[PDB]
């Protein structure tokens, strides 16, 4: 057990260092960037997840469910941390910043995007704190969604107990009403439950843009995906 | 060119 202040600290130096991916977009090239910056982030995602404390300690089978089952809930919840102080757009990375509108050059993307763009209004709304975005990030890796994967199962739970507590913790700090508090609590994780629908949504596009041979997917990211 | 399994084994 680390303090949840000190649990805290670690999920913030535990952050992964920001990507760039680097014409007027298509269908074709708008995936190709996206494909592109998604498969970096995926690396740098690998690194992140060995820094959260306990995880390494997971067994190796676990640790790979865990990533399978969450990375693109992960991406997203990133975009949205990044867009959310800017309504209708999405700062997918800098010199990739999206408009609303930009959805029209993928087909089926534009419905997506509105979905990433309504959350990110919900946490601004929320006014999501530093704090409580780095506590998200981290129970959604530990799977607070409990979607079905001892020793390691019993770490697991240890694991994403602690850091539900730091975010308790953390909600607790802002000094409003128990009942207050208990509704934001409820409000962060039925948001999270919305991310893991859209996750659903974005893998199930990705895998007609791959088939239908709009897009190539190559190396981790097609590891990730073709485990869905 | 690296892997889910090797990105988690090393460094
Ligand atoms: C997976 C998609 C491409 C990659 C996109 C991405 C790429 C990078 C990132 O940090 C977040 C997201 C979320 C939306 C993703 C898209 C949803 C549909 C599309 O296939």
């Amino acid at each position: 057990t680390l303090s949840p202040e000190q649990l805290v600290l670690t999920l913030l130096e535990a952050e992964p260092p920001n990507v760039l991916v680097s014409m007027p977009f298509t269908e074709a090239s708008m995936m190709m960037s996206l494909t592109k910056l998604a498969d970096k982030e995926l690396v740098h995602m690998i690194g992140w997840a060995k820094k959260i404390p306990g995880f390494v300690e997971l067994s190796l089978l676990d640790q790979v469910r865990l990533l399978e089952s969450c990375w693109m809930e992960v991406l997203m919840v990133g975009l949205m941390w990044r867009s959310i102080d800017h309504p209708g757009k999405l700062i997918f990375a800098p010199d990739l910043v999206l408009d609303r509108d930009e959805g029209k050059c993928v087909e089926g993307i534009l419905e997506i995007f509105d979905m990433l763009l309504a959350t990110t209004s919900r946490f601004r709304e929320l006014k999501l704190q530093h704090k409580e975005y780095l506590c998200v990030k981290a129970m959604i890796l530990l799977n607070s969604s409990m979607y079905p994967l001892a020793e390691s199962s019993r770490k697991l739970t240890h694991l994403l107990n602690a850091v539900t507590d730091a975010l308790v913790w953390v909600i607790a700090k802002s000094g409003i009403s128990s009942q207050q508090q208990s509704v934001r609590l409820a409000n962060l994780l039925m948001l999270l439950s919305h991310v893991r629908h859209i996750s659903n949504k974005g893998m199930e596009h990705l895998l007609s843009m791959k088939c239908k041979n709009v897009v190539p997917v190559y190396d981790l990211l097609l590891e990730m995906l073709n485990a869905h | 060119i690296q892997s889910l399994i090797n990105l988690l084994a090393d460094n």
